[PDB]
């Protein structure tokens, strides 16, 4: 599965929630693959399409809204984007996810 | 005497059971209510 | 304890007239007639009140300087901040997009 | 507080004392209700 | 296999080293089945016996990340830091950073340095000095105490956001009631994503609180094994001391460790029983020492050293208790059971290192003691009874002491003072039932302390005045210091005046009082009628 992998990134690696904290990670170039709910809108979604072209970083499209991405990574609370800086114990990005 | 020492132990025991209850109580109708809730914005 | 009333022709408590009653240097209470509040000047996009910009009557905006008017960012004074912001990303992005889209219909025209 | 559950003052500051009390107290209750 | 080449991430050469020129002839269980997990992505949460290799156990995987996550390098920034390490008490913390700083002797050079630097309260520095050596040193490790190093991160000149390495050491002391309101500040203020390892003896303990700290990919860790003599008096609590140098002048050891409720008791026992070998009443090669919490930081470092560097008595509170070791320690004497019986685990925990003949005694009040020994037979552990005669009183001991009270005002009032604060600290203790203030022997306390009148406290005039049947007048009792007898004297010249402004406070205070008028009023028909009726009922 994916929600496996995520929740052992946030167990064990390095992760950003939110749009503000992947777009920061995206200018500083620390981010190895960005998670996109499918909630999320179209502008926004665009500007981080956009951000992850100029930065060369890797893009997985969720297949669902922002509600089920929070409840996969392990939160209470909605997140529309995730920004993997350290995978750690995972293996999401060698498998091409 | 003695009497005030298991009036307490007593109720502190009682206090702590209710608490047990109402606590089990709560956490189930939250988790119930974020689900519901989480599921409603579809 | 004393009484009072308009001061001018209509007698009937409609909006246009309303009253206020003040003590007058002569010791008296007396009638007063009471403007139309002004309305704040509002966002062209989302209906918000602009900030930065005095509110005045329609006709009083005649006889005050452009700057108590107006905002030194583009469109100031007729769009806020936000939808400005929203309108410039938009248009960059659209514009990307446009050009993405001709280098895609250039290569799938360039089999033939 | 909202569930009307302080009536005063005085009802409110003497359920936070009572509350430092048994949150001091709950850790040895189980031990010394066994010894006994 | 317990051997250091056949780890699963291959320790760094320096690192290795180290270990080889300190020795360990091998790793201890406990450094085999933390190292690789809290290096490796997880939380650790370690409960072991004292002195198992913990300290290096939390030390080693704390280099190895610092080294994996290039900390030790010009791309690090200013300002910042990458591991923290917090204890209870402030020499734990420095022996702490003494291990570090003996594993880091062995640091190749030509490298850019890996440094620590120790944050705890001094009189010798202040925390700007701190912020100015860290500016200017620019180390990767720190280790302190929790109130120093939280004044240490609020400073504005210190940023937080390059931490990945937290360790508690004695977490179950640091997540304590009273330890929980500074620790949740300084986990607030670091950043949540990092990994944490918490260590202590009796980690059971802190069962539901360790999720407080902020825990992510926890693994906990349990590690079991006659070491030592555990045993227990019960005596009437006015020859307490006594029984105390009777123990001193008789026992056969190298180091005996007396452990005290207070610090004012501490001074104040100290003081009368260095006076007491003055008149060499007790009559050995002992030299004494005290080192109480309270002292200034430089004192209690002095101290320490020269306690642990010659046959030596320790008049401690629970400051040395916990964490601290000081080799060749024989004997452990417990004047009373602690506030907290989790701690009294770790009293008479000081010896018995490697099985060594050291006993732990403990002292009762006759009255409830029959609750203290099956309370800690459930908790699994066996007392012994012990039968010591009280020898050297026959009628003169608390004479002596009270004659001695008598030559120095300080020496009353710090004996009060002590006596009163002993009070307190019996309030403050959990196990109510054990420990009741009803049954508390309190003339026999105000007897051992040498006390001759009880203190007024609501204690003594509800649950139970002069000890001396002749009483003495405090008017005659002279100070014996020059500066304070005169103040002495301008208050007694001032005893009306002063009574008089209490007075108007009291009067005050009546106007102040809940619905006072109304009260004066009730009192003025009460007054009326019962003073009509002591005269109607006998005509
Ligand atoms: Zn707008």
């Amino acid at each position: 599965s994916i929600n496996q992998k995520l929740a052992l990134v946030i167990k064990s690696g390095k992760y950003t929630l939110g749009y503000k904290s992947t777009v920061k990670s995206l200018r500083q170039g620390k981010s190895k693959l960005i998670i996109i709910a499918a909630n999320t809108p179209v502008l926004r979604k665009s500007e981080l399409e956009y951000y992850a072209m100029l930065s060369k970083t890797k893009v997985y499209y969720f297949q669902g809204g922002n509600n089920e991405l929070g409840t996969a990574v392990g939160k209470l609370f909605r997140v529309g984007v995730v920004s993997i800086l350290e995978a750690g114990d995972s293996d999401i990005l060698t498998t091409l996810a | 005497e003695e009497e005030q020492i298991e009036k307490d132990l007593q109720g502190l025991q009682e206090k702590q059971r209710l608490n047990v209850k109402r606590e089990r109580r709560r956490k189930n109708e939250m988790k119930q209510k974020e689900l519901q809730r989480m599921q409603m914005n579809m | 304890a004393q009484r009072v009333t308009f001061r001018r022709r209509n007698p009937y408590n409609t909006r246009s007239n309303k009253i206020k009653v003040v003590k007058t240097p002569g010791g008296i209470l007396r009638a007063q007639h009471v403007k139309k509040l002004a309305t704040r000047p509002k966002c062209g996009d989302c209906g918000s009140a602009l900030q930065g910009i005095s509110t005045l009557r329609p006709r009083q905006y005649a006889t005050v300087s452009k700057t108590h008017k107006t905002v030194s960012r583009a469109y100031g004074g007729s769009r806020c901040a936000n939808c400005v912001k929203e309108r410039i990303i938009r248009a960059f992005l659209i514009e990307e997009q446009k050009i993405v889209k001709k280098v895609v219909k250039e290569q799938t025209e360039a089999a033939k | 507080s909202k569930g009307n559950a302080f009536k005063h003052k005085r009802a409110l500051v003497e359920h936070i004392i009572q509350a430092k009390a048994d949150a001091q107290r709950e850790k040895a209750l189980n031990e010394e209700a066994e010894a006994r | 296999s317990l051997e250091w080449d056949n780890l699963g991430f291959s320790l760094l050469p320096w690192i290795r080293t180290g270990l080889d020129v300190m020795g360990f002839e091998t790793m201890t269980p406990v450094q085999a089945s933390t190292i690789p997990m809290l290096a490796g992505n997880k939380d650790v949460v370690v409960d072991s016996v004292t002195g198992s290799g913990k300290t290096a156990a939390f030390v080693i995987p704390v280099l190895e990340k610092v080294v994996k996550e290039e900390a030790n390098t010009s791309k690090f920034k200013k300002a910042h830091f990458h591991s923290l390490i917090i204890a209870p008490t402030r020499e734990l913390s420095r022996q702490i950073e003494s291990v570090v700083l003996s594993f880091l002797e062995h640091y190749p050079s030509d490298l850019f340095p890996i440094k620590c630097q120790l944050l705890v309260g001094t009189n010798e520095a202040t925390v700007r000095d701190d912020v100015s050596n860290f500016l200017r040193n620019r180390p990767q490790i720190l280790i302190g105490t929790p109130g120093r190093v939280l004044d240490f991160l609020q400073m504005p000149a210190v940023k937080t956001s390059a931490c990945s390495m937290v360790v508690m050491d004695e977490a179950d002391r640091l997540l304590d009631m009273s330890f929980i309101k500074d620790t949740e500040k300084i986990l607030r203020l670091l950043p949540k994503q990092r990994r944490t390892g918490l260590f202590s003896a009796t980690m059971r303990s802190a069962g539901s609180d360790i999720f407080k700290t902020g825990l992510r990919n926890p693994v906990r860790i349990t590690v079991n094994s006659s070491s030592l003599k555990l045993n227990y008096c019960v005596v009437n609590p006015a020859e307490k001391l006594q029984l105390l140098v009777s123990i001193l002048n008789n026992y056969k050891f190298k180091k005996c460790i007396v452990y005290f409720p207070t610090c004012v008791s501490v001074s104040y026992f100290y003081s009368f029983i260095q006076y007491l070998g003055k008149r060499n009443i007790l009559v050995n090669e002992v030299e004494i020492f005290s080192l109480h919490g309270k002292l200034q930081t430089s004192a209690r470092t002095k101290t320490l050293t020269a306690f642990t560097d010659s046959n030596s008595v320790l008049f401690t509170t629970d400051v040395a208790a916990r964490g601290i070791d000081i080799p060749d320690v024989d004997l452990v004497i417990q004047l009373d059971p602690p506030t907290n019986t989790d701690m009294f685990m770790h009293r008479c925990g000081r010896t018995g290192r490697a099985n060594r003949v050291g006993k732990a005694i403990t002292f009762l009040n006759e009255g409830r003691e029959e609750d203290f020994i099956p309370f800690m037979q459930v908790k699994n552990v066996e007392l012994e009874e012990l039968d010591l005669e009280v020898k050297g009183i026959t009628a003169n001991f608390y004479e002596d002491f009270r004659n001695w009270i008598l030559e120095d005002r300080d020496r009353f009032d710090k004996g009060v003072k002590a006596y009163v604060a002993f009070i307190k600290y019996y309030s403050n203790h959990s196990a109510t039932s054990i420990f009741r203030l009803q049954s508390l022997d309190y003339v026999g306390i105000a007897k051992l302390y040498g006390l001759f009148r009880l203190p007024r406290m609501p204690e003594i005039t509800k649950y139970l005045n002069w000890l001396v049947d002749p009483p003495v007048n405090m008017d005659e009792y002279k100070y014996k210091d020059k500066k304070r007898e005169k103040e002495r004297q301008e208050t007694l010249k001032n005893i009306s005046l002063i009574n008089d402004k209490k007075k108007l406070k009291s009067e005050l205070k009546k106007k102040n009082l809940a619905w006072s008028d109304k009260t004066l009023t009730k009192e003025r028909k009460l007054e009326r009628k019962e003073k009509m009726s002591l005269k109607r009922k006998a005509i």
